[PDB]
């Protein structure tokens, strides 16, 4: 019904107060829990334990980025006049992880940027399990190579991979969970900590190629189809 | 005497809502400060540490 | 240079009317949202400016009125740096902090 | 004395509110700046 | 409901386009009248389009050029869809137990933890990556 | 030795300026240090000062500058703004070598790209002779400029004169420059040593 | 053995008895 001038003033107030508690609401409805962790390299069943079920939970919360988001990302910034196909980016960027993939199982670790550096965990044979690490500060890694060994030399697939890298720098820095194998997931944690969760899936591929070199398929150019149909 | 005054209206509503307008901006950024530091304390832990 | 990049940047507003300011120049340490009050016709905006050369907080309100002056409000972020003049306003004898009108501004992210 | 200070500051945001809102002299609104 | 427009408001071209589409794709089920939503989601839409550095982008790319249904599909999926739900379910109460609100946006990626940062760093209500 | 340095630091009679001549950040780094919150103004006048000038943004082309500190040199710069003085009339060099000086008529704060910052011009004296006019103490701990080429080693002899017409001096090259100039009695305390004396200084 | 890889970075890779022997040292 009609109100009174205080009764507007009021009533904002209320709106004010409301959409407060709606910020704090938001929170409380996505059904999170802290992201749990071991203190050594102990037994691989035991990181491979948390590992999988902090994975599960981030996928569960329903916020990490795909990498066909990351591919959207890529074409939306390289966009300078002419267009470049969504599929293309993204059938680049998973060859470019899988190459990643390849050079690790073989203990080489791969540096994509100062801060995250991909490597390897052997426990025994059959059993390895991938890690991202921070660099080191007085025991340099064992045959380290840059990303850019590991890319073809042509212009348009450097830019894409840089222009990846780059993105997934910043999605990371600003609180994202980028995906960058299949079935795993990349978070930073605090401070400047970055954490790999591998999952269950991505485990088993993975001792699959160290056990046999049954390494996963080479990528296809795949069609876009529809998330709403 | 005592039945003729009575609150005014235009100084009450002005002030009232001046300091409707400062409270709730400070309660806002309180709240703001505190669920973004829930956010970060959600996911801050090493996985191998 | 580390101000080249800065220069691009640079938003500038004024008016031809001179008044008497205060003028604050600094960094913006933290900016809030904007709030509508006068029957949804204003925006008010807390600030909290880091001056130069004394490297004090100081807490200021900012009042917007017209659409151009909403635009040049939301143009302030944090860490921001300003040179702004501001009109003093009546309207802070009923608030903690006094309340002011761009008259003329330099803003640079 | 006849006019109270709290009145006299609600007149003042009264004008002020006035000119904000009604602007006369046109060197009173803000302009954007050429760079 | 979007036919109705205040005076002197400028509602950008590929702001309306936008509009049109989620109509047609049944993204505005839920309304039941009330216009705070409609401005709200305008609002973002616009801040989205001019000042983000990847919005900006998508917006340069819907100026220029003809994208088809499923490239459609995927920027609203992708980046759109997260930034409205956010900025909905963070002003209106009654879209929490609206059951239209809920069966078309249950899908769409949380973006709460990122949004929450821009708000509390000063940046506009529809930045979404970064500032140009 | 002891007494004048004590006096100076301990007793100090304001206002105070402390002409650190340095050509190395590091080199007065821990004499300025010890004057943040010890001293009235501070002056920084050699190869930190352009690192300083690099800090404000304005380019110093072929002038060296310790670029692994200049982050503190900015830091220092916010610390305190009017305790730091910089010069602002520059005497370039084509190279190296004892060749004329280079002036500009206009704008002569910006050193022009593929010229080497080598002397103080005669503005930036003329502003310390200005500041200088009022001023109980005067120290110093290094030279002002470079001794080894005629055409730039006038600039510490100018500021010698300027200052003696207290005055005490403990730099490792102004000292020695200061006693080739005949200006040693007007001074009040001329140290023998340049490094020890800035390093008791510091604290 | 001490290897110099595709950018140039030399590492020397230790068996178990070298390490042996160097802790032993």
């Amino acid at each position: 019904i009609v109100k009174t001038e205080l009764e507007y003033v009021e009533e904002d107030s209320r709106l004010r107060k409301e959409k407060i508690e709606l910020i704090q609401k938001n929170y409380d409805n996505l059904n999170a829990k802290p992201l749990v962790g071991v203190d050594l390299y102990e037994s691989y069943s035991l990181v491979l334990n948390k590992s999988a079920w902090n994975y599960n939970e981030i996928i569960q919360r329903d916020t990490q980025l795909t990498i066909l988001d990351m591919a959207l990302q890529v074409h939306l910034f390289l966009y300078e006049g002419k267009i470049i196909d969504i599929a293309h980016i993204q059938k680049i960027i998973k060859t470019f992880v899988l190459n990643v993939f390849a050079k690790i199982i073989k203990g080489v670790p791969i540096v994509l940027n100062p801060i995250i550096i991909f490597d390897s965990v052997r426990f025994d044979k059959s059993k390895i399990l991938p890690v991202a690490v921070a660099n080191p500060k007085l025991m340099p890694p064992l045959g380290v190579q840059d990303w850019d060994t590991i890319v073809d030399e042509d212009e348009e697939i450097k830019k894409i991979v840089s222009t990846f890298i780059k993105l997934l720098e910043n999605a990371l820095t600003v609180g994202h969970e980028v995906e960058f194998f299949q079935d795993t997931l990349l978070v930073r944690n605090v401070d400047g900590i970055t954490s790999l969760y591998v999952s269950e899936k991505a485990a088993q591929v993975f001792n699959n190629s160290v056990i046999d070199q049954i390494m996963p398929e080479k990528p296809k150019y795949e069609a876009l189809e529809d998330p709403f149909s | 005497i005592n039945q003729t005054k009575e609150i005014d209206v235009n100084s009450k509503i002005v002030k009232t809502e001046l300091e409707y307008v400062e409270e709730d901006s400070r309660l806002r950024k309180e709240k703001i400060e505190l669920i973004q530091k829930n956010y970060d304390n959600l996911n801050a832990k090493p996985l191998v540490g | 240079n580390i101000f080249a990049n800065k220069i691009a940047n640079q938003k500038a507003y004024f008016k031809r009317d001179i008044k008497t300011v205060h003028t604050f120049l600094g960094r913006v340490n933290y900016i809030q949202r904007a709030s509508k009050f006068n029957d949804e016709k204003r925006v008010f905006r807390p600030l909290q400016i880091e001056l130069s050369g004394t490297n004090e907080i100081v807490d200021i309100y900012l009042e917007a009125t017209t659409y151009i002056s909403k635009k040049a409000l939301d143009e302030i972020r944090q860490n921001s740096y300003i040179f702004l003049e501001a009109k003093w306003l009546p309207e802070s004898n009923f608030l903690n902090n006094p309340l002011f009108e761009i008259q003329n501004i330099v803003i640079e992210n | 004395k006849i006019i109270s200070e709290e009145k006299e500051i609600l007149h003042l945001i009264e004008q002020s509110k006035r000119d904000r809102d009604f602007i006369d002299n046109f060197s009173k609104i803000l302009e954007e700046k050429n760079l | 409901s979007l036919i109705d427009q205040a005076e002197y408001e400028v509602i950008d071209y590929e702001t309306s386009a936008i509009l049109f589409l989620l109509l047609k794709k049944g993204f505005l089920n839920f309304y039941t009248e009330k216009t705070e939503a409609l401005k709200v989601i305008i609002g973002v839409i616009k801040v989205f389009l001019a000042k983000d550095v990847l919005g900006r982008k998508m917006r340069a790319i819907l100026v220029e050029h003809g994208i088809d249904s499923i490239v459609w599909n995927l920027y609203l999926n992708h980046m759109i869809l997260p930034l409205l739900k956010y900025h909905l379910l963070s002003e209106l109460q009654y879209l929490a137990t609206n059951r239209e609100f809920i069966k078309k946006f249950k899908d769409i990626r949380n973006d709460g933890r990122i949004l929450l940062a821009y708000e509390r760093k000063g940046y506009e209500r529809g930045i979404a990556y970064d500032y140009k | 030795e002891i007494k004048n340095l004590d006096k100076a630091l301990s007793r100090p009679e304001r206002p105070i300026v402390a002409i650190l001549g340095g050509a190395k950040v590091s080199d007065k780094i821990g004499v300025l240090n010890n004057l943040l919150k010890y001293v009235d103004k501070i002056i920084i006048g050699g190869a930190m000062a352009y690192t300083f000038l690099a800090a404000q943004g304005i380019g110093i082309g072929k002038s060296l500058v310790e670029e692994d500190k200049i982050d503190l040199a900015r830091e220092y710069l916010k610390n305190n703004l009017d305790k730091f003085v910089l010069p602002i009339d520059y005497a370039l060099a084509k190279d190296f070598e004892d060749v004329k000086p280079f002036y500009n008529l206009e704008n002569t704060l910006e050193i022009p790209n593929g010229y080497m910052g080598l002397d103080i011009g005669p503005k930036s004296i003329e502003v310390f002779k200005k500041y200088i006019k009022d001023a109980k103490t005067i120290l110093w701990n290094g030279p002002l400029g470079v001794t080894e080429f005629k055409y730039f080693k006038e600039g510490t002899k100018a500021i010698a004169k300027a200052i003696t017409e207290y005055t005490v001096v403990g730099g490792g090259d102004s000292v020695a420059i200061i006693e080739e100039l005949g200006l040693d009695r007007r001074f009040s305390h001329v140290s023998t040593g340049g490094g020890a004396t800035l390093e008791f200084l510091e604290g």
